[PDB]
RNA sequence: CAUUGGUGAGCAGCGAAGGAUUUGGUGGAUUACUAGCUAAUAGCAAUCUAUUUCAAAGAAUUCAAACUUGGGGGAAUGCCUUGUUGA
């Protein structure tokens, strides 16, 4: 569905260079290093999963395709992903899959 | 090019011996005594109490 | 020769050749050049990444190499380049028909040294000016005055005086007036390297018999001498970091390591490179750190470093024998069969007549690694047969690979030259697999292939059976007898429905695989040397010996196209990503692409190395060639 | 790394610089003689009469002591710390207890040195900084009470990881762990540059030079299988032991002959080895108990190699030397021992080189035959040596009383190789 | 003294404050321009500082039987076990097998 | 317990070079 | 010797010889600490709430208040813990019984840099405005304000004896005060890199931080025009002051530096780790053991604790 | 009689100048490769100093500033806010 590092549920396997004898350097909080404020306010709800706001995860957002279904059409199928609905399709046909030939 | 440091020597300072006590240099320049007058207040302040 | 398709990315998998590699300093930063063949690269020495590969190939073969500090200086046939990020910013052509030899730069001046025993000077127009590139003279040695020209150097402290050594003696020429200022008396043996040293006046020098000869200049004598028995004396280096220490690298593999000091060898360095591609062509001290970079002509590049000695008070005379550290590692010998990993482009296996196959990354340079070939321990418990001085595996002709299942089985089968058995290898854990497939009727497996679904592993013998080995266990499963000669191709469609296999007896069978059934069976005119099947359409691609590509319809069971064309015995093929193209290469030194809505060529590549296989990317993005000669893996990037 | 690795890197570089008062307390503490309660209480003042009382009496032994009490063990050396000064100062005082700890070695089971070396441990920190020179020094003591004792004192060093149980343990490391020591291949790479730094102030004794090749042999002993540990071995020892023939000393010169002796046994050396080894004892070959010593080694060389010239012609250089020192009748006199040691690849080698060079004395070549019952293809690669002489010397008659022993014994042998070269009744024909 | 001299060595006058590292060379504020004897004179001494001359350029060269003969052939041989010499004795307790 | 070998991690210290770009003096 | 990671560490070492007091890791990122009354207690500047440590790594308080904690800075004979963060307010914390004496609204805006007066134990703030501005428990305007320079300020640093002031604004600029008369002696203009930190020594000698530079003068503090420290003297003229020690970095971006106290010394702390720089005549030579031993038992520091 | 339990003697079988378990340390990966440094249209990299300064440009809420506080109740003295007395 997605190669991102900035999602969690990407990886099979993560780095080693960033695991530090205490902790992974991503759970670090560099909340506290940005310069507005409005960044700096951590107001995340404990244990709060798949809950009202991104900012009540204080975590990455996870990877997950919630449901999907395929087009009536024309060979399509659209997944809802985490980053947002997806759309595969065939309209490209650059393809040659031929039926018959003499 | 002559360098001379600070060196402790750490022989004068901490005593050879267990049994002799700690010798315990001082320097009386009131840079390195700030407080005069605010310390010997309560020094007195104390002295009442 | 100029295709319409195709053009050239880079070659991969290549780090030497043979030709000294030349090192540069950025500050406190040190940056290897090394050269392959046509195009030289730059590598880092604090982690041999790659910084810089040169942005055209040079007509010719680059034959001496040196860099000061941001521009390498490149010297191919007639010409010497001036290198800036790979970029040519400058060419300085020579006027001689002679090849230049050896290369050196010291100051205003460029010295160039041709074969014919001739010297060029080529000065900085200005003082603000980089690189050198007004003509400035020619120096030459009459053979009565020296021998051949070993190599040019320039020593520390000497006002445009240029130590040119030869075979006999040595020479020193002022390139401000051009004269021979001093001449050394000759040496009773031939020389053959030689290298500067960090004290004053002092070149040392390498014969063809095992002697180092320390040689002053000043006093024009020779201070001190190295006996070594029965080697020829390849390369030089002084160790800088405040220990005496000479390197002496010869040209049967071994690098020795002398203490001037103490007068005695510390440690030797048995076969760090081959003896038979050359030895260590060049190690060079890294300036004042223990840090030794060998690079030998086998097409490797290895870095050796001193640890601190074990004594506290000692210190000089306790030294730790060398240890090794990162290198960099390709292909000795030219590749047999090559695949791609995976889908968007990230390895390619490619195994070689070295007998060692390496997963190299066309993504990141420093990725590349060799398979490992350590045999798991068995779960059966009785233990492993094979000789205790352990060989690698014979080379590789059939290579399959289905990535559906990977990390959790294995995922890639070879089959080995002349062996009876084909082993299989784990694709992530980089390793050779735990299994190993028998063919059951004692002949040499000549074609394999997985199933798409990666739990099936077939086998082609040569002696017509087809086994079926299931990729947990390695248990056998199915066993088909239809051919009678040697199988020469096998695959298995998208649906795992049907299966095909085509032999030198000309019979191309279907079969079904759900059902054990024969489903048809259809028989061509010439034998058939290599399949490849696309199973994105149900359309495979034979190669016959009638000198013509036979394209077959999986599902309709009848030829659909025939493409004539070819004039020797066709290497190997691959369909397009979109099964729209067809490019095989053949032993008439041509790579075709077939159009197969048209049934023709469209594009037709004379390449004077023949090329042994051809691949596509399952992208629509790259494609790979490998040749006969050369050892690396030749990219071409799409046009279309 | 780590914080802690790097931050206890500090920790080393600053061992003996007493920061706190409970840091001194621990460092001044430990010492050779005091036990810990009562050492922590007295000064360096106290301590320097007890070493300079001490220090004269070993003065009085030997006189090389004289020299530290001027700068040592002088009164003006009580103010100096190590940590206080410069690197190049160190490293003299470092070359100045390195020179001590030579000379102190020796007299290391009398008292006066015990009390001698203390203050140069308590003042100078020496069991800190240069223990290597201080345990290589004595390390041939490691039965007696005062190196258990040196044990309880000193942080090991890398090197030295064998005895590492051995610290502040009850009983005394026991000979085997010695080995264990001498078995690594860098350990050795000191105690080469220990003993060519020791043959060089020729102040090697007795006890000593044996300790060494005691271990010397046993490292050799322990690697009797391993040919390729062996290969990289004697770069090490056999270095030492050219160099431990250079010494003027008789003492020396045996050890030297105990070493060679025991390597070529356990690993067949090749021949120009043998013949350089050969050379370096004759050469420096002057006391008469190490002769007796070197014509043992040189009996027993020659036997260690096989091969195709095992039994060669020496050397022109070799041959005059070995009758320089070694006579011909004092080598008849050696082959009449009721020892009687196997002497019989090498005299076949030695007889050789009398019929090339020599020639003048070929009574001595019947009489050394007498006496060794040779081997039965020395005896024909004799003969035919003799007969080559027999056509180009100017006839002599002590050469036909030659063959006339070998007429007595072994006549077909005489007539095999006339049949091999030359004719049967042309050699009786030409005598 | 030298085995050679350059003639043209002496009449080349090289200016020091031009380039940003050559300017360490200079002895006082005042000179600017040295000729060439001189100019290699002190370009060896700052060579000295970066590079310290070893024990073994300076005080060492290489220029009854003797002492040193059995580290010289030690020097000269880099194995030291006979196998050279196809003996015709067979070795003990190492046997050189091959299984066919 | 026998010597503990075990290799260090080796960073390059910066050192310097005598240049030879500045051994060429111009013509007098 | 204290030291903070931006992302996690605090460690609290001793320095000289090699022993580790206490090494935290902590998640939350961490822009400042100072031991407060002995080795024993120091105070770190969390992501939000400035916590208070002990010797073992222990908690012993998280501080409700202090709110934001960029600057922080103890002063040692009142026992009053100081901070002033990225809120304006200027908070002092009377860590032996744990009142708050004293919240000050500084009215400028974030504090961008603090650093206190040995002398006085009144402390100095630095604004976006360029105001250095004085300031007293007691009373809750500012002593006294001064404009040093302008743009905002980088750091500050301030003279054992009281007398003289060192402020580095954002305006490529640096100025010498006299806090004994409030007028400036002397403008460093124009330095190529704006300086982000310097300190004073203990005989009087300035540093000074481009970023990877450190840079020192020797009697800069005095009144003469002589006293301005230069970059460089044209003619090796005696009257301009050159720069007694320079030294630079390879790639890093130092955050403070701090001279050590009763050594000569300067800690330097940058991107990858720390440096201690020598420098010969920087700190005293000659302490007073009735007030800081460099050289404290147990029992001669808990002794003087209570004292 | 059954062990799906522990120890320990043997054999078949697998078996190229040995085999198995466990572990210290370093290196190469773990995302896609355009070189180090600084005062950076250039210089260094043996060094920026006896060119490193001058000139220029550069000063808003006429003195905005806790979007940051666990909840009840209080706040004498503080502080804040407004009002006022006096100079």
């Amino acid at each position: 569905v997605s190669r991102n590092m900035a999602l969690n549920g990407t990886l099979e396997f993560l780095n080693s260079k960033k695991m530090t004898e205490a902790g992974s350097l991503d759970l670090i909080d560099d909340a506290g290093e940005n310069s507005d404020l409005e960044d700096r306010i951590d107001n995340s709800l404990p244990g709060s999963q798949r809950g009202g706001d991104l900012s009540t995860r204080k975590m990455r957002p996870e990877v997950r395709v919630t449901s999907v279904q395929f087009s009536p059409t024309a060979n399509a199928f659209a997944a809802a992903s985490t980053e947002g609905l997806l759309i595969y399709s065939t309209n490209d046909t650059i393809l040659f899959d031929p039926f018959d030939l003499d | 090019m002559k360098i001379k440091t600070i060196k402790r020597s750490a022989d004068d300072y901490v005593p050879v011996k267990s049994t002799q006590e700690s010798q315990m240099p001082r320097n009386l320049n009131p840079e390195l005594h700030p407080f005069e007058r605010a310390r010997e207040y309560t020094k007195a302040l104390n002295a009442t109490k | 020769k100029n295709s319409k398709i195709f053009s050239p990315f880079r070659i991969i998998g290549n780090v030497s050749n043979g030709v000294p590699f030349a090192t540069g300093t950025l500050g406190s930063t040190f940056y290897i050049v090394t050269c392959v063949g046509k195009t030289f690269q730059i590598y880092d020495a604090n982690t041999l990444h790659l910084l810089f590969v040169s942005e055209k190939e040079t007509p010719s073969s680059i034959v001496a190499l040196s860099a000061h500090f941001h521009y390498v200086y490149a010297a191919y046939e007639n010409k010497v380049g001036i290198y800036k990020r790979g970029i040519e910013e400058h060419l300085l052509e020579l006027e001689t028909d002679a090849n230049v030899e050896h290369l050196c730069i010291f100051g205003d001046y460029l010295c160039a040294s041709t074969d014919d025993n001739s010297i060029f000077i080529y000065k900085k127009s200005d003082p603000q000016d980089k690189y050198p590139s007004e003509f400035y003279t020619k120096l030459t040695v009459t053979e009565i005055q020296g021998g051949e020209i070993v190599s040019l150097q320039h020593l520390a402290t000497y006002l445009n005086k240029l130590t040119v050594v030869t075979k006999s003696n040595v020479l020193l020429f002022n390139v401000r007036t051009g004269k021979l200022v001093f001449t050394s008396n000759e040496f009773p043996d031939q020389i053959t390297t030689a290298e500067p040293a960090p004290v004053l006046d002092i070149i040392a020098l390498g014969t063809v018999t095992g002697e180092v000869i320390m040689f002053n200049m000043r006093k024009g004598k020779r201070i001190r001498t190295i006996k070594i028995p029965q080697s020829r004396i390849s390369s030089l280096s002084f160790r800088t970091d405040g220990s005496s220490h000479l390197s002496v690298g010869t040209s049967s593999g071994d690098l020795i390591f002398y203490d001037l000091d103490r007068r005695s060898r510390i440690h030797v360095l048995k076969n760090i490179h081959r003896e038979s591609y050359g030895g260590v062509t060049q190690a060079t001290f890294l300036n004042g750190q223990p840090i030794i970079v060998t690079s030998g002509g086998d097409n490797s590049l290895k870095e050796y470093v001193f640890d601190p000695s074990l004594s506290q008070g000692s210190g000089d005379v306790v030294v730790q024998p060398p240890r090794y550290l990162r290198s960099r590692g390709g292909h000795s010998q030219p590749p047999s069969y090559i695949a791609f990993a995976d889908s968007q482009s990230h390895f390619m296996l490619s195994a070689s007549k070295d007998r060692s196959l390496w997963s190299f990354s066309l993504r990141k340079d420093a990725q590349s690694q060799e398979m490992s070939q350590r045999l798991h321990k068995k779960q059966d418990g009785g233990r492993v047969g094979g000789s205790t001085i352990k060989s690698k595996f014979p080379e590789i002709v059939a290579l399959a690979i289905e990535n559906a299942r990977i990390g959790e089985w294995e995922n890639i089968i070879t089959a080995h030259k002349d062996e009876k058995f084909a082993r299989t290898w784990d694709m992530r854990n980089k390793r050779v697999g735990r299994w190993t497939f028998d063919t059951t009727d004692d002949g040499f497996v000549k074609s394999v292939a997985m199933s798409q679904c990666g739990n099936f592993g077939f086998i082609g013998s040569s002696n017509g059976s087809i086994t079926i080995y299931n990729m947990q266990s390695g248990i056998l499963r199915k066993k088909y007898k239809l051919h009678k000669r040697a199988v020469t191709g096998i695959s298995l469609d998208g649906m795992n429905r049907k299966m095909v296999s085509c032999g030198l007896d000309g019979i191309v069978g279907f079969y079904d695989f759900n059902k054990s059934t024969l489903l048809g069976k259809l028989k061509l005119d010439a034998p058939i040397t290599a399949m490849v099947y696309h199973r994105s359409s149900d359309l495979f691609a034979l190669a016959l010996d009638d000198l013509s590509i036979v394209v077959i319809d999986a599902v309709t069971q009848r030829v659909v196209r025939q493409l004539w064309g070819h004039s020797n015995r066709i290497t190997a093929f691959d369909f397009s990503p979109e099964g729209r193209w067809i490019v095989s290469a053949s032993l008439d030194s041509t790579i075709r692409t077939w159009d197969l809505p048209t049934g023709g060529c469209i594009d037709g590549i004379i390449v004077d190395n023949v090329a042994t296989n051809v691949k596509f990317s399952p992208n629509g993005d790259l494609l790979a060639t490998t040749h006969v000669t050369g050892n690396g893996i030749c990219i071409w990037t799409n046009r279309a | 790394s780590s914080l802690s690795d790097q931050l206890a890197q500090v920790a080393s570089n600053n061992a003996t610089v007493a920061l706190d008062r409970k840091r001194r307390q621990k460092l001044h503490s430990a010492s050779l003689i005091y036990n810990s309660k009562t050492a922590a209480t007295q000064d360096y003042d106290f301590i320097f009469e007890n070493a300079s009382k001490a220090l004269e009496e070993l003065s009085q032994i030997e006189p090389k002591f004289a020299i530290f009490s001027r700068t040592l063990f002088s009164e003006s050396s009580i103010s100096l710390d190590r940590n206080v000064q410069t690197k190049e100062e160190i490293k003299d005082l470092d070359n100045a207890i390195n020179a001590y700890l030579l000379l102190a070695s020796s007299k290391w089971y009398l008292a006066p040195t015990l009390h001698a070396t203390e203050w140069l441990v308590r003042r100078f920190q020496i069991h800190v900084k240069n223990t290597e020179m201080l345990l290589l020094s004595t390390l041939n003591y490691y039965q007696t009470p005062v190196f258990k004792r040196i044990l309880s004192i000193i942080k090991l060093p890398p090197l030295f990881n064998c005895l590492s149980n051995f610290v502040r343990s009850e009983k005394p490391p026991t000979a085997l762990t010695m080995i264990k020591l001498f078995n690594d291949m860098d350990f050795l790479k000191l105690y080469t540059s220990y003993l060519d730094q020791c043959i060089k102030h020729n102040a090697t004794y007795t006890n000593q030079l044996l300790f060494t090749t005691c271990c010397f042999i046993n490292v050799v002993a322990f690697n009797s299988n391993n040919d390729e540990k062996l290969n990289q071995l004697v770069p090490i020892l056999l270095e030492i032991s050219a160099k431990l023939l250079a010494s003027k000393s008789k003492d020396c010169q045996i050890a030297a002959h105990t070493i060679l002796v025991v390597f070529a046994t356990a690993l067949p050396l090749k021949k120009t080895i043998i013949l350089a080894a050969m050379e370096t004892i004759l050469s420096n070959l002057d006391a008469k108990e190490a002769k007796h010593s070197a014509l043992l080694t040189i009996c027993k060389l020659f036997q260690t190699l096989k091969g195709q010239g095992n039994v060669d012609q020496l050397p022109s250089k070799i041959f005059k030397l070995f009758d320089s020192k070694f006579d011909t009748v004092s080598i008849l006199t050696f082959l009449d021992k009721e020892d009687k040691p196997v002497c019989d690849k090498f005299i076949t080698s030695y007889t050789r080189s009398i019929a090339r060079y020599d020639r003048s004395k070929l009574n001595i070549i019947l009489s050394l035959l007498k006496k060794i019952r040779l081997e039965r293809y020395e005896v024909r690669l004799i003969i035919t040596d003799l007969i080559y002489l027999s056509e180009i010397l100017e006839d002599k008659s002590q050469l036909v009383e030659l063959f006339e022993y070998f007429i007595s014994i072994n006549e077909d042998l005489v007539l095999k190789c006339l049949k091999s070269l030359g004719l049967t009744g042309x050699x009786x024909x030409x005598x | 003294e030298a085995a050679w001299i350059d003639s043209d060595d002496e009449k080349i006058k090289v200016p020091i404050l031009v380039t940003n590292k050559t300017k360490k060379l200079r002895t006082s504020y005042n000179e600017s321009k040295i000729n060439g004897v001189h100019y290699i004179n002190r370009l060896r001494s700052q060579f000295e500082k970066i590079y310290p001359r070893p024990k073994w350029v300076d005080d060492e060269s290489d220029s009854n039987g003797d002492i040193n003969a059995l580290t010289k052939i030690l020097s000269t041989t880099y194995n030291y076990k006979d196998t050279l010499s196809n003996s015709k004795l067979l070795p003990p307790k190492k046997l050189d097998i091959v299984r066919l | 317990p026998k010597v503990v070998r075990e290799a260090k991690k080796v960073e390059m210290t910066e050192a310097r070079a005598y240049n030879a770009d500045a051994d060429t003096a111009k013509a007098a | 010797l204290l030291i903070t990671g931006r992302k996690g560490h605090v460690a609290s070492m001793d320095w000289r010889k090699g022993q580790l007091r206490a090494e935290l890791f902590l998640n939350e990122t961490c822009h400042s600490a100072t031991y407060l009354q002995n080795e024993q207690y120091f105070a770190v500047a969390q992501k939000k709430y400035t916590f208070i440590y002990d010797h073992e790594g222990t908690e012993l308080h998280r501080l409700k208040q202090h709110i934001e904690a960029r600057h922080l800075d103890f002063l040692p004979y009142h026992y009053l813990l100081v901070t002033a963060g990225e809120t304006g307010w200027l908070k002092y914390h009377d860590v032996s019984t744990g009142q708050l004496v004293s919240e000050l609204r500084t009215k400028a805006g974030p504090t961008m840099a603090m650093a206190q007066n040995p002398w006085n134990a009144v402390m100095h703030l630095g604004h976006s405005n360029g105001t250095v501005s004085l300031w007293s428990p007691s009373m809750p305007e500012p002593l006294v304000k001064l404009l040093s320079a302008r743009g905002p300020v980088n750091s500050i640093a301030i003279d054992r004896s009281g007398y003289y002031m060192a402020t580095t604004g954002a305006d490529r600029s640096m100025k010498i005060w006299d806090i004994r008369n409030f007028k400036q002696l002397h403008s460093v203009e124009s330095l190529p890199t704006p300086g982000t930190n310097v300190s004073i020594s203990d005989t009087g000698l300035l540093a000074l931080s481009r970023g990877p530079h450190v840079t020192l003068w020797k009697d800069a503090l005095k009144l003469s025009g002589d006293s301005k420290p230069c970059f460089g003297s044209m003619g090796g003229n005696p009257h301009r002051n050159t720069p007694y020690m320079s030294h630079l970095f390879a790639g890093n971006k130092v955050e403070n530096l701090g001279f050590v106290p009763f050594e000569d010394l300067l800690g330097v702390g940058h991107q990858t780790g720390i440096t201690n720089l020598i420098v010969p005549g920087a700190g005293e030579a000659n302490y007073d053991a009735l007030e800081l031993n460099p050289f404290e038992t147990k029992k001669q520091r808990q002794e003087q604790e209570v004292r």
